[PDB]
């Protein structure tokens, strides 16, 4: 929320590594420079492929925290929804564009 | 007893309790904002209130206050009663 004035959903992408670097190691990356890990790994996994420059919250947080423990490769995405669907409380519909 | 009772949440098909307890927030999470004003007219106090400087200061008239606050002992002379209480004066002052 620091480069973001209002709760308006997706956010400017132009700042995320900056925004990133301000995090602590556990959840950030390390302290070294972002061009070798932060950088590729901004890439490295899913994204929901929005605008250029929409990205909102409850998909960057949530990447960050399936990235943290239990990451999966690619192809079984699909996997984690029907964990969340299987496992995880009530969906309320707020899922469906968090399971791109 | 009450641990092993609360033991039987058996939800660990493929996540632990770390992940039934960290990616719960995911699900109910909204972000709030700093409410930045405008006209900068206004924006020059408000630049100058939230700042490390500013509450260190602020946070230490505390720390003064309560030690004024806590110095009235019994039979206390004229002059100290007196000199405490135009300094409680200063400090309403300040806070005001």
């Amino acid at each position: 929320s620091e480069y973001d004035p209002e709760a308006k959903g997706r956010i400017k992408h132009l700042d995320v590594v900056t925004l990133l670097r301000r995090i602590q190691p556990p959840l950030g990356f390390g302290k070294l420079c972002p061009h070798r890990v932060a950088c590729k790994r901004l890439v490295a996994m899913n994204m929901p492929l929005n605008s250029d420059g929409t990205v909102m919250f409850n998909a960057t947080l949530f990447a960050l925290v399936r990235t943290a423990l239990k990451i999966k490769t690619e192809g079984n995405l699909e996997q984690a929804n029907e964990e969340l669907r299987a496992v995880i409380k009530k969906i309320w519909k707020k899922t469906s564009m968090k399971l791109l | 007893t009450f641990q092993e009772q609360g033991e039987k949440e058996y939800k660990n098909c493929e996540l632990d309790k770390n992940q039934r307890q960290c990616v719960e927030y995911a699900l109910k999470a909204r972000p709030l904002r700093r409410y930045i004003p405008k006209n900068p007219y206004q924006y020059k106090f408000w630049y100058v209130v939230n700042s490390s400087p500013f509450e260190y200061m602020m946070f230490v008239l505390i720390m003064l206050n309560t030690l004024c606050l806590a110095m009235q002992h019994y039979e206390q002379s004229k002059m100290f009663n007196d000199a405490m209480d135009i300094l409680n004066m200063v400090f309403t002052g300040v806070f005001t």
